[PDB]
């Protein structure tokens, strides 16, 4: 769940 | 599969219009320069670049076809070498100067305020010239910079990857249907396209050099608290 | 005078690099197992210090390296030394999947990486590659000149013959790929997979560099002579 | 300066 994870997901 | 579905033409529309924007960096012109603060310079615009940089990527063709855990490896393996393309394709019309920033260029004098950075300067400074010398379209760098991002981990991850080369050879079709366009012959086509692909070879050591010297500042306590970046810093010594 | 190496023809250019190759060096023949950490970076260092003898004969029989001064030369080695020995450590273990063929008595598996810390990483990267190479079916004839391309380009911005001799052997490329049958889709396509591999194996150089350099600080494997200065080179 | 690169660059 790293940051760069997230920001990904994020739509 | 709307990725292996375009056209030469709108792979270069697709490409050109993701561009990040050129974003400017906290440089004071009367605050005198230290160790520190032109390290803090660098990583705050870089900080700055990467979230700019992931939305980036969303945009390039094929990408979000990949699982989240595929993008998240691409990502950690090539920003600091997308960074740096950037920069250098930033500064081909300066010569001697790297413009980090429309507020920030520097030369490599101004590098030696942080130990070690002048070589560094030196290599993306030549890299550059390499750049003026063949004269590098922005069609073209849109293409480098996409096939860095696809290309530069695609191998320390088997479907998913068969993916990434087809729309790696959907550029490499790109980068010949600009050349052709130009004018350039066959023979011409060929070996442009080399010396075009055999530049990231070099990307990519000036990346594993700036990726050292920048751990080597982090451990000198120099780096600033930028989450995003110590990550990706981080997600290269394992 | 002008540089010869620009008249040759594809062919010419073709049987001259085959011609180049260095041979193929043996190990030690201690059937000693298994390996220790110093005992394995022994075995590597003691073989790639004997290979780069024969690696700067083999530079010396590239078209047009022996056109450039002494100064150049001695550039484009030290700074592609180790990406030449590892394509070509990648090219010999082609046919054996899992596996690297250090030399023809000492084929390692990736488990017995993990007798060097820090080793069987590299180990992966080299392997991974190693079956790129085998997916592509790449070609004696193309290996040579891609590794003739690594000498000549890796230290080449360090600094418009060695441009034109690149042009050269781009051209090789190509007629080498026209000659296997490959239409002129597939050659474009071909020679930019061909070429991007030259990216992995400068990322392979530089974490084996700076592996190499760790081993020496904890004072282990024995550096030798010409070894040990080409690892200095990268200051 | 003095380097067996060169000593074996120039002996060929
Ligand atoms: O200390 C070595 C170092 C050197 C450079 Br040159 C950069 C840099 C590259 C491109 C860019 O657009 C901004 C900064 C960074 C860096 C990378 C991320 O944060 C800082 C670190
Ligand atoms: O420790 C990281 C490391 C990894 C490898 Br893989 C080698 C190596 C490469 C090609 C070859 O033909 C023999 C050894 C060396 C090494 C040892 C001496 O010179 C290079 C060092």
């Amino acid at each position: 769940h790293k940051i760069l994870h997230r920001l990904l997901q994020e739509g | 599969s709307l990725a292996l579905s375009l056209t030469a033409d709108q792979m270069v529309s697709a490409l050109l219009d993701a561009e990040p924007p050129i974003l400017y960096s906290e440089y004071d012109p009367t605050r005198p320069f230290s160790e520190a603060s032109m390290m803090g310079l660098l990583t705050n615009l870089a900080d700055r670049e990467l979230v700019h940089m992931i939305n980036w990527a969303k945009r390039v063709p094929g990408f979000v076809d990949l699982t989240l855990h595929d993008q998240v490896h691409l990502l950690e393996c090539a920003w600091l070498e997308i960074l740096m393309i950037g920069l250098v394709w930033r500064s081909m019309e300066h010569p001697g100067k790297l413009l980090f920033a429309p507020n920030l260029l520097l030369d490599r004098n101004q590098g030696k305020c942080v130990e070690g950075m002048v070589e560094i300067f030196d290599m993306l400074l030549a890299t550059s010239s390499r750049f003026r010398m063949m004269n590098l379209q922005g069609e073209e760098f849109v293409c480098l910079k996409s096939i860095i991002l696809l290309n530069s981990g695609v191998y320390t991850f088997l479907e998913e990857k068969d993916h990434i080369h087809r729309v790696l050879d959907k550029i490499t079709d790109t980068l010949i249907h600009l050349m052709a366009k130009a004018g350039l012959t066959l023979q011409q086509q060929h070996q442009r396209l080399a010396q075009l692909l055999l530049i990231l070879s070099h990307i990519r050591h000036m990346s594993n050099k700036g990726m050292e010297h920048l751990y080597s500042m982090k451990a000198k306590n120099v780096v600033p608290l930028y989450d995003l970046l110590l990550e990706m810093l981080d997600a290269h010594r394992l």
